[PDB]
């Protein structure tokens, strides 16, 4: 009759860090095979039966909304990271199940929670201060121009892909777009469309906005196509 | 007429005028302006665009090819190619990717926890064992085996390896920073903070509490 | 939100899972292949009913409601302004290289490597075609055999009553929009 | 594909290799398990008489082409 | 079929038997509040991943935080929250120490009334122990606030009640807070924690925040004016938009001119409303809710200063200060309901600007701390420690008397209440010797949290006692079980929040020890 | 000692090799992590602080690294057994090992199971 | 099988199949010939639906709860 | 097609039993090869990689298993080596035939081509041999 | 396959063995060192002998198992060879297959394990052996 809870479900200790820890992997699993270039696609469908593929970890994860909470806090750091960069949620996704993946059996064995965190605390900062200590910078190595080295790391995602024969002409295409706009650079300003048919390097690159033009109507012969 | 909104609301913020509905407020503050416009025969077909637009912070790229997924693929693999070369000018400093990284670390973590006597040795050990994740889907997701070639990986960051990685075109190891496959070391950086500071949280719970409603 | 009976099966068990739905659809325009194809007996919505064996028609009309099989459709949409023949041979070798690929799942071979493979096999083909081919009207205007080659292949449809007519008709129509030179027709 | 497998090797990328080596090659190419991977078998002094594999093929097919003529069994007493 | 329930007459409630332990039913339920709160103790404290009543996620170690969403429907656990309600009243801290204190108070008790010993009698052992351990408290007063108001002190003895509502970051924190309370001090007898305000804006981090005076308002200012001193200030509820008149007001519009000439009336009309605000002697206007595009012009016509808070609560906050209440109607000239302010002025700060009300004329008791951090639910957990803070020194407004932390106060007052049950003959000495033991609960959740054992921790702290070695706590380290002077540390804790928490923690206890059986009603 | 060693030396060969060399060498530290349950302590801990003094006398022969650090399970800490007098005959950890070896060798090689 | 015998043993040219019941096979005889562009187009669509489809292994859809 | 009469059941019946002796002896082909335990009913229980004696210890039933049971033994009294290879490969062969009778494809059609094959691939090993 | 007998074949077999040979190693795991606990052992009259000697133990111990009669069988070959050791035998037995069998599950087949374990114990005595001290 007189209960405590009355509904108020509530579970304490080891068994829910674990039950967390099995409901993150289940985020990993979702984001795992679409690591890299060549990862593996996936097929998501709304209410309204409207398909959705794509290989983008970022995009995944906006989609399903999972509703448990432990799962929740992965979403919204990966989305943080996401906001703030537009890539790497897939490896900050993949890097904390595995963190808590590599902990679980210490968990069970009587660990406790807390001295798992100075672990982590401490072994961040110190790979953090090996990033600084090993990186390379890179700017005018071996007197080559940017707009070459450039050139090689373009080519690199498309290597070994459907226009990997005409992969110098497509490389330069990448490196003109961004080196045309301002110092403050963004994805989505530089747009692409695609027309079927023709060969692959007659890919063209206009400088400005550009559009199939459907308009058939009359009017020709007239309204000047040049304007000053 | 006939211009998608996206073309338009491009075109607005390249040339900086505004996109009025009705034709009763058309006048000067909301006409753009551009430089050199032209009517050009790409593909056979008549392609609007001006070019040099005052605001002109934006462009297109037309791609061709047989088909759609030719140009499908190709338009999923430029896009992350802009990123490649927008990351690069703006962060100098760079490592190795294809997890090329994130073995260094292993070795390092994992050499160090010895040193460290305590519960934290086996920890930042286990630390050290969660990144081999990253190189090791991305031989299970190329397809590779991931058995021949983390062990092949990781015997060469010990004999003084530093850059070498995952390549997934070739199955076999390479030198991933002489490949030119880098990536921003800040960027990298802040995703071993948040993967931390993620599973920190996780680690740091221990009851969850729901209101019955 | 709404993760209750969510959608969740991955691995071997999806991929054969998905080929099965795809062989659904081949097998069942397998028999509408060729001028002794099988045709199809399709029922509108508003309680219509229609019989044929085109390629095209039958995915119009197939509602397919898997979503693996609506990508099947989606690339047959295309092909009808690409080759506009051979739709059924499409999705009939889509269906075959899928029934051959479930082989090697079994093996041990990732989908990403089936995926290489089929690619380079798809470029010998390719290449292969080239040099077996002939041509008809290399190095002059002709029409008679414009009209015999085109002739051919209308004696399957209902057109076969007066299938001399109508070749004669589609050869002077798209000379007259477009030029045998400049070999760009609209 | 079955030596491959037991001596830790991948079974497809074992044979798949050889199929290789046979084209290019001869029969000196195959599995050497005291090494741990494909070897020349001509050098590392590892070989059968022609009869082992000869009467394999010549029982082992009969016995195939038996069961494959069993149209059905019938009990008797 | 008998033989049914026994002893169960009323309303057929859930009535355990002599069998069954009525009194040991109502002591479970007490000590399953403090697991839920024991892990949350100390700096190391466990976060909770609280699910509000919105379905919002929200991830906190603050006990007033989880009972407030935790639905407590046990009455003998009520009494325990509502003596946390209690400690909320004089002090600002300890609320932990009720839960963890009581919840061993009965815990133990259950060892007594197993054995046989009256509920009555243990009542009286229990109020013989917090009598000798307000004796005892006083002598264990190791330092004292100066009283000197000086930053270096006040955010020095800050920093034990800033840890463990957020860990880490208790150097920015006991500056900020310091800087905040140091400047009302000067106003002898006034201190309140209503006067240091909060307000939480998202930023970088924690780290970029800092402290200013006035009541400040995050929303910027919408209009062109950068500064105004006038003093009426009138605050509107209702926003700007189209008016609706009260009365019939019946609009027939039939024709485009007629809209157009409609139009144009009420542009009229409000240019005429907003004319009236600058007629009454007032160039401050507030609104709730939108803010038409028009009557943004007419407020830069007049300089009239337009201003603009969306949260309830923020009009409330000015409505008690300056004393501009927020009227139904849209503009209604009402200078009598008006406030009075000293000076009104933007002011960019950390890359924001922010509404500022600061009494320049006047002498000013008010100020505000601008938080800074990247997510919601981080300042908000900030935000509860820098209540836990301030009223930590709106207590040391009182007798400034100070005592050592991490544990050491609760060996040393079990050790005194010990020795005096050991020479006190008679039935009391097994509940006083339980007292004491109860004291020892305090350094075993701190011992817990901290991943040590804490038997080891218990060992160690009543040997340096016995040598006499007072002010010594638990170290707190993973990787170290040893303790360290508290004092040399420069942990400390209050004496109020010790003596009204182990005063409402026994009352507590003994009120649910009091009760035998829980009966239903109906009026 | 040999849990840095073999863990070290499954680095140097590779070959589907590496990851067997490394769980042998974590296998032997059941004995020390046995020892110190039996012993009423911390195993972790102690575990812990024998491959530190033992991997210090890898990285450098320097005489501050200690070397041929014991576990005593009286005291519930480190000692060097030289001095302490814990010894043992060289064949029992050589034959232990080697008839652990071939038991787990015997046993790994059991792929099926026939019942008569 | 038999078809594909002649292309090696009968001879190398390419030899189709006698679908109508005509003579007999070689279609060139038959007037039977489709496009190049045809058949690279169909075995190319056909190999990009079959990487598109390999490379999916994941379909999640909502429920309605 | 209706298939009234299905007389090749009695065909997977005896391919699947076929099939099961030679995936148990898989495995321990070669030098490498797995062990395997075998049980007898008294209790005693032994282990052992030689092809040869599991077979003997199997106690095969049915009729097509036993073919292979005793095939084994005619390569022992022939050649005395490969005695497993053999029930391997006509396990595969069978387990191939799996998939041709599935196309319609009669056994004395796969009988019969299956000795060309035998013909052929006799001509294959003796030429490559080394006399 | 119809057969007088049963046959069980797969990955299963060897967690089964593995699981077997974990469960003699806990019955002689915490015996382990001068420290050791006693345990008891009720025979089959009902006489109970009560010891902490690791080989005592598993002279007595009876596990009708084949994977346990080979560590056994193991036992005696330690006891008359050397004469002590044979607890940690069967301890450290036990940890490399419930190792080697987590392997297996990682795609690391049994004769990669076993090529490893031969090499390390080879290294370890030659590590042992340049690290002694003469009597
Ligand atoms: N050309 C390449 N060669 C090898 N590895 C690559 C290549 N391109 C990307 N990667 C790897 O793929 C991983 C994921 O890259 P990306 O998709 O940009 O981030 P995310 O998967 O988090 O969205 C990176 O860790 C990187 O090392
Ligand atoms: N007269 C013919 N003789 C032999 N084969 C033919 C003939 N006509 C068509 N075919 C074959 O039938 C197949 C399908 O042709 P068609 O019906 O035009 O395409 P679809 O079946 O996709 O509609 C082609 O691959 C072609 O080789
Ligand atoms: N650095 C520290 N070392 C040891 N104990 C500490 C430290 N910081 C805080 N504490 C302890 O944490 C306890 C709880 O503090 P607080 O959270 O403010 O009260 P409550 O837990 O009642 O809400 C105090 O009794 C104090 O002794
Ligand atoms: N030392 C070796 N190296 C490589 N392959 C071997 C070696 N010994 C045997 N084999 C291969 O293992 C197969 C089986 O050999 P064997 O055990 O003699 O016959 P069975 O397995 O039928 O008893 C043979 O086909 C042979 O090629
Ligand atoms: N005096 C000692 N101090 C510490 N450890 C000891 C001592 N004597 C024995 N041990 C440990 O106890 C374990 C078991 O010893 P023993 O009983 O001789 O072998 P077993 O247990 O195999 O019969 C050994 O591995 C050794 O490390």
């Amino acid at each position: 009759v007189i209960l405590l809870k009355e509904g108020t479900d509530s579970s304490q200790g080891i068994p829910q860090l674990v039950s967390n820890i099995s409901a993150c992997q289940v985020i990993a699993e979702a984001v795992r095979t679409t690591l890299g270039p060549r990862g593996m696609d996936k097929l998501i469908v709304d209410g309204r039966g409207k398909a959705t593929i794509s290989n983008d970890g970022a995009t995944i994860l906006k989609l399903l909304d999972v509703v448990h909470p432990a799962a929740k806090t992965l979403v919204d750091i990966a989305k943080s990271q996401d906001a703030e960069v537009g890539d790497g949620t897939t490896s900050v996704t993949l890097l904390a199940a595995e963190f808590l993946k590599q902990v679980k059996p210490y968990v069970e064995e009587g660990l406790h929670p807390q001295i798992i965190i100075r672990a982590f605390r401490t072994a961040t900062q110190l790979a953090v201060n090996k990033i600084k200590e090993i990186a390379v910078t890179v700017k005018k190595a071996d007197k080559v121009e940017q707009r070459k080295l450039l050139e090689k790391c373009a080519m690199t995602a498309l290597s070994s892909k459907l226009i990997s024969q005409q992969k110098a002409f497509f490389a330069k295409m990448v490196v003109d777009a961004v080196m045309m706009l301002d110092d403050l650079l963004q994805l989505k300003m530089i747009g692409i469309k695609k027309v079927q048919g023709g060969a692959l390097e007659d890919s063209q690159l206009v400088a400005g906005v550009a559009f199939k033009k459907t308009f058939s109507y009359a009017g020709f012969e007239m309204q000047p196509k040049k304007y000053h | 007429g006939r211009v998608p909104e996206e073309d338009l609301k491009r075109t607005m913020m390249a040339c900086g005028g505004s996109i009025q509905t009705s034709v009763n407020a058309l006048s000067a503050d909301v006409l753009g302006r551009c430089q050199v416009f032209e009517e050009t025969q790409i593909g056979g077909e008549r392609y609007n665009f001006f070019t040099g637009c005052p605001k002109a912070k934006t462009c297109t790229f037309i791609l061709r090819g047989g088909a759609e997924q030719f140009m499908e693929e190709t338009e999923r693999s430029l896009h992350d190619a802009i990123m490649i070369v927008r990351r690069a000018i703006k962060n100098d400093s760079v490592v190795a990717g294809g997890g090329a990284i994130e073995m260094e670390l292993s070795k390092y973590l994992r050499d160090y926890s010895r040193t460290i006597p305590g519960k934290q040795q086996l920890l930042i050990g286990a630390y050290a064992k969660a990144l081999e994740i990253i190189p090791r889907q991305l031989c299970d997701n190329a397809g590779f085996d991931a058995t021949n070639i983390l062990n092949k990986l990781r015997a060469r960051h010990a004999q003084g390896g530093t850059w070498y990685g995952v390549d997934i075109n070739n199955e076999d190891i390479a030198d991933n920073f002489e490949a030119f496959v880098w990536e921003p070391a800040m960027v990298r950086i802040n995703a071993l903070t948040a993967a931390s500071e993620a599973a920190c949280l996780i680690v740091s719970v221990d009851e969850t509490i729901k209101n019955p409603r | 939100k709404d993760q209750d009976r969510k959608s969740r099966l991955m691995g071997l068990e999806a991929l054969k899972s998905h080929i099965m739905a795809a062989k659904a659809v081949a097998n069942t325009m397998r028999t509408s292949l060729g001028p002794n194809g099988l045709d199809k007996m399709m029922v509108d919505k508003d309680g219509d009913v229609t019989v044929t064996n085109d390629g095209a028609t039958i995915l119009s009309m197939m509602d397919v409601d898997h979503q693996i099989a609506k990508l099947m459709v989606e690339l047959s949409k295309s092909q009808d302004d690409e080759i506009g023949d051979g739709t059924t041979g499409v999705v009939v070798l889509a269906g075959a290289l899928l029934e051959e690929a479930e082989q090697l799942l079994d093996r041990g071979i990732h989908p990403i490597r089936i995926a290489d493979g089929y690619e380079q096999a798809a470029r010998v083909a390719i290449e292969h075609l080239d040099k077996i081919s002939d041509s008809v009207l290399v190095d002059i205007k002709d029409t008679e055999p414009l009209i015999q080659t085109a002739k051919t292949t209308l004696g399957s449809k209902v057109v076969n009553s007066c299938h001399r007519q109508m070749a004669e008709i589609a050869v002077n129509a798209v000379l007259t929009v477009a030029d045998m030179e400049r070999r760009d027709v609209d | 594909s079955t030596l491959a497998e037991n001596a830790g090797l991948n079974p497809i990328s074992t044979v798949t290799e050889l199929r290789n080596r046979h084209a290019q090659g001869e029969k000196t190419a195959g599995i050497n398990v005291r090494k741990g991977g494909i070897s020349n078998i001509l050098e590392e002094l590892v070989v059968q008489p022609l009869l082992v594999s000869v009467s394999a093929l010549t029982l082992a097919t009969e016995t195939v082409r038996s069961i494959l003529k069993i149209d059905d069994v019938v009990n008797t007493r | 079929k008998a033989p049914g329930f026994a002893q169960m007459l009323k309303e057929g409630a859930k009535h355990f038997s002599g069998l069954e332990e009525a009194v040991y039913r109502n002591i479970q339920a007490c000590k399953e509040l403090a697991q839920t709160t024991r892990t949350a103790y100390g700096p190391n404290g466990m976060n909770k991943m609280v699910i509000n009543h919105l379905e919002k996620l929200f991830v906190t170690n603050d006990a007033a935080t989880i009972l407030r969403e935790l639905e407590v429907q046990h009455p003998a656990a009520k009494m325990i929250v509502m003596a946390s309600h209690m400690q909320e009243q004089e002090v600002g801290d300890g609320t932990n120490f009720v839960l963890v204190f009581a919840g061993a108070l009965l815990e133990l008790a259950e060892e007594l009334l197993r054995i046989g010993l009256s509920v009555s009698e243990v009542i009286e052992g229990y109020e013989i122990a917090c009598r000798k351990a307000h004796e005892i408290l006083p002598n264990l007063v190791c330092c004292s606030a100066k009283n000197l108001r000086d930053i270096d002190e006040v955010s020095s003895l800050l920093r034990t009640s800033i840890m463990s509502k957020q860990y880490g970051n208790e150097v920015f924190l006991a500056k900020l807070i310091a800087q905040a309370c140091v400047s009302i001090f000067p106003d002898s007898g006034h201190f309140n924690v209503d006067n240091i305000r909060v307000c939480k804006i998202l930023g970088s981090g924690i780290s970029s925040s800092s402290v200013l005076h006035g009541m400040v308002f995050k929303k910027e200012t919408e209009g062109d004016v950068t500064s105004v001193k006038d003093a009426k200030i009138a605050v509107y509820s209702c926003p700007f938009d189209g008016m609706i008149t009260e009365t019939k007001g019946t609009v027939l519009i039939k024709t485009a001119e007629e809209l157009m000439n409609f139009s144009k009336g009420e542009e009229n009309l409000m240019d005429a409303q907003v004319k009236a605000i600058a007629d009454t002697g007032a160039n401050v206007v507030v609104t709730g809710g939108k803010v038409a595009d028009m009557a943004l012009h007419y407020a830069n016509k007049y300089n009239i200063m337009l201003v603009r808070l969306n949260s309830k609560w923020d009009l409330r906050r000015l409505c008690k200060t300056v004393g501009a209440t927020a009227l139904p109607r849209l503009t209604p000239p009402v200078l009598e309901e008006m406030g009075h302010c000293d000076s009104v002025y933007l002011s960019e700060v950390g890359d924001t600007q922010v509404v500022v009300f600061k009494h320049e004329k006047e002498d000013g008791a008010i100020s505000t701390i601008v938080l800074r951090g990247s997510t919601d639910n981080l300042m908000d957990d900030i935000e509860r420690a820098v209540d836990d803070g301030v009223n930590t020194f709106k207590v040391l407004t009182r007798d400034k008397r100070l005592v050592p932390g991490g544990g050491a106060t609760e060996i040393e007052l079990a050790k005194q209440i010990t020795s005096y049950g050991e020479t006190c003959p008679g039935l009391e000495q097994y509940a006083i010797k339980k007292f004491a033991e109860a004291f020892e609960a305090i350094p075993r959740a701190l011992a817990e949290n901290s991943g040590v054992k804490a038997n080891e921790v218990i060992s160690k702290l009543y040997a340096v006692h016995q040598e006499g070695n007072k002010n010594v706590g638990l170290d707190i380290e993973a990787e170290v079980p040893a303790v360290k002077d508290m004092l040399e540390a420069g942990i400390l804790d209050t004496y109020l929040g010790k003596y009204w928490a182990i005063k409402l923690a026994t009352n507590a206890a003994v009120t649910v020890l009091r009760v035998d059986q829980i009966i239903m009603a109906k009026p | 000692a040999l849990s840095i060693y073999l863990e070290n030396y499954a680095t140097s060969m590779g070959s589907r090799e590496q990851l067997a060399i490394a769980e042998f060498a974590r296998s032997l530290l059941v004995i020390p992590n046995t020892l110190a349950v039996n012993a009423a302590q911390d195993s972790t801990d102690l575990v812990a602080k024998l491959r530190a003094f033992h991997n210090e006398a890898q990285v450098n022969p320097e005489r501050k690294n200690l070397k041929w650090i014991g576990l005593d399970l009286s005291n519930g800490k480190p000692r060097d057994n030289k001095q302490a007098g814990v010894f043992e005959p060289t064949i029992v950890k050589v034959k232990s090992l080697k008839f652990a070896t071939e038991a787990a060798i015997t046993i790994l090689r059991i792929d099926d199971l026939i019942k008569l | 099988t038999e078809v594909r015998a002649r292309q090696v043993k009968e001879m190398n040219p390419a030899l189709g199949i006698d679908c109508l019941h005509k003579g007999t096979n070689d279609m060139k005889q038959q007037h039977v010939i489709e496009t190049l562009i045809g058949k690279k187009q169909q075995i190319s669509l056909a190999t990009q639906m079959v990487r598109m489809i390999l490379k999916i292994d994941d379909i999640r859809k909502p429920g309605e709860s | 097609y209706q298939d009234r009469d299905k007389p090749a059941q009695i065909r997977f019946s005896n391919i699947s039993a076929a099939k099961a002796v030679a995936d148990a002896i898989r495995t321990s082909l070669g030098p490498k090869g797995m062990d395997k335990m075998i049980q007898d009913g008294k209790g005693d229980v032994t282990i052992t990689n030689d092809g040869a004696t599991i077979l003997k210890q199997m106690q095969v039933l049915h009729p097509a298993a036993r073919m292979l049971v005793e095939l084994s033994k005619a390569q022992d009294i022939e050649a005395g080596d490969g005695t497993t290879s053999v029930v391997i490969i006509a396990g595969s062969l069978l387990d191939s035939c799996t998939k041709l009778l599935q196309k319609g494809i009669h056994p004395t059609i796969i009988s019969e081509s299956f000795q060309k094959a035998l013909e052929k691939g006799i001509e294959i090993l003796t030429d490559m041999s080394r006399p | 396959l119809s057969v007088f007998g049963d046959r069980s074949t797969g990955e299963t077999i060897r967690s089964q063995n593995v699981m077997a040979a974990a469960s003699i190693a806990n019955i002689v795991k915490s015996s382990l060192g001068p420290v050791g606990l006693d345990k008891m052992l009720v025979d089959d009259i009902g006489d109970v002998t009560i010891t902490n000697d690791g080989a005592t133990i598993l002279k007595l111990l009876e596990v009708e198992h084949p994977a346990a009669k080979v560590l056994c069988e193991l036992a005696d070959l330690q006891d008359k060879e050397v004469g002590d050791g044979t607890t940690s035998v069967v301890i450290i037995a036990a940890e490399l297959l419930k190792n080697a069998d987590e392997l297996v599950k990682q795609k690391i087949h049994p004769t990669s394990v076993i090529s490893g374990y031969r090499l390390a114990c080879k290294e370890a005595v030659r590590y042992i052996n340049e690290n002694l001290i003469v009597n």
